[PDB]
């Protein structure tokens, strides 16, 4: 997980920790392939997005049963208050560095539109699981923020891909995730999410026998959103 | 609770 | 760290923790918990118990990952082992903290046979678990540390406890696994799992509806690893 | 695999 380790071997060592189910390790080895400077592969991508998907992932998991206890108390002593803002400090670290090797690394001026909208969809999420957890002016900047990237990152997607293309629904979905809890605008993401999947379901018949499962799964969480919301 | 691209 | 915070808030937390499914943090509030030098109650033993067992757990089964992996070789890179590597000394330091802990704070002379059956298994238990990854004359130092451990907590039990206590029963079930994976000597295993399983069977009928459902729960695991052993 | 008391 260090600068004295092969590029080509900490490739290999994230596989094996995800394998092994360890993500923190995983995410580990790939922030040093990050900081080698070369850029990532399509593949490589994903395994930076797993890591630290699942790392944060059991951070927000554990932060909103906290938030919950502590609400729920809301209506006593600080244990639940004092233990969920050292979940919460450990989550924002975590987030930080994601974006920081976003700005550092992968976000480059011109590359393919694939691996642009990767790291832009990448760069709003993770403003986004900051805004969850922020209260005031710094909330208001971080919303921003994660607006900016998911729409530069939208722009993208509507000039240089197809309606049914995998990663332009992703983005899509969820950016109508972000109109909808943390931009309070639940106008905008149902819309979003509607025409999102109508034009994807306008050109199924034009995908292959493999992708389509790509595509639907997408499609499918639109709709369940869509249920949820309305 | 809303769903995103992590629960594909 | 810990030293500043009360002891019940330490257990609060620890109990907040596991709802989080947050075992690390989980274990370092015991860890303090137990550092205040009070004896553990029953349940505090378990949270213990239960929050190590799952750091533990989880290293182990990346172990064994990686190792039938590295043992692949010929039916090659120096990645598989050296990442091996890397979990094992983590494993070895967290069997290392609780045995510390065990002979620091939590074997005793004084107390029920109930505790000190609890904390002696568990001493043997994390000396397998560290037998499992050692080689050599570390290794032989290491069987024998769970050898007098299992041994002494077996003593304990067959004096002051009943055939079907559960505690009992677990320290059974684990001493025949360490005959069988550790020691590999599958006579006595099979031996000390059919004497316990047969010699509690047959005093199932004095038990209450709740004593009955903790011992068939645990004879039953006697039972899958007979079936497979024999 | 063997079962411990691990294996609830």
């Amino acid at each position: 997980a260090m600068g004295s380790m092969e590029r080509a071997s900490l490739i290999q060592k994230a596989k094996l920790a995800e394998q092994a189910e360890r993500y923190e390790d995983m995410a580990a080895f790939m922030k040093g392939a990050v900081e080698k400077g070369e850029e990532l592969s399509c593949e490589e991508r994903n395994l930076l997005s797993v890591a630290y998907k699942n790392v944060v992932g059991g951070q927000r998991a554990a932060w909103r049963v906290l938030s919950s206890i502590e609400q729920k108390s809301n209506e006593k002593g600080p244990e639940v208050r004092e233990y969920r803002e050292k979940v919460e400090t450990e989550l924002q670290g975590v987030c930080d560095t994601v974006l920081g090797l976003l700005d550092s690394h992968l976000i480059k001026e011109a590359g393919d539109a694939e691996s642009r909208v990767f790291y832009l969809k990448m760069k709003g999420d993770y403003y986004r699981y900051l805004a969850e957890v922020a209260t005031g002016d710094d909330k208001k900047r971080i919303i921003d923020s994660a607006r900016s990237a998911y729409q530069e990152a939208m722009d993208i997607s509507k000039k240089e891909m197809p309606p049914t293309n995998p990663i332009r629904l992703g983005l899509a979905l969820n950016f109508s995730v972000f109109h909808y809890e943390i931009a309070n605008s639940p106008e905008e993401a149902i819309s979003l999410a509607k025409t999102t999947f109508d034009e994807a379901m306008a050109d199924l018949h034009t995908l292959s026998e493999d992708s389509y499962k790509d595509s639907t799964l997408i499609m499918q969480l639109l709709r369940d959103n869509l249920t949820l919301w309305t | 609770h809303s769903l995103s691209t992590s629960d594909i």
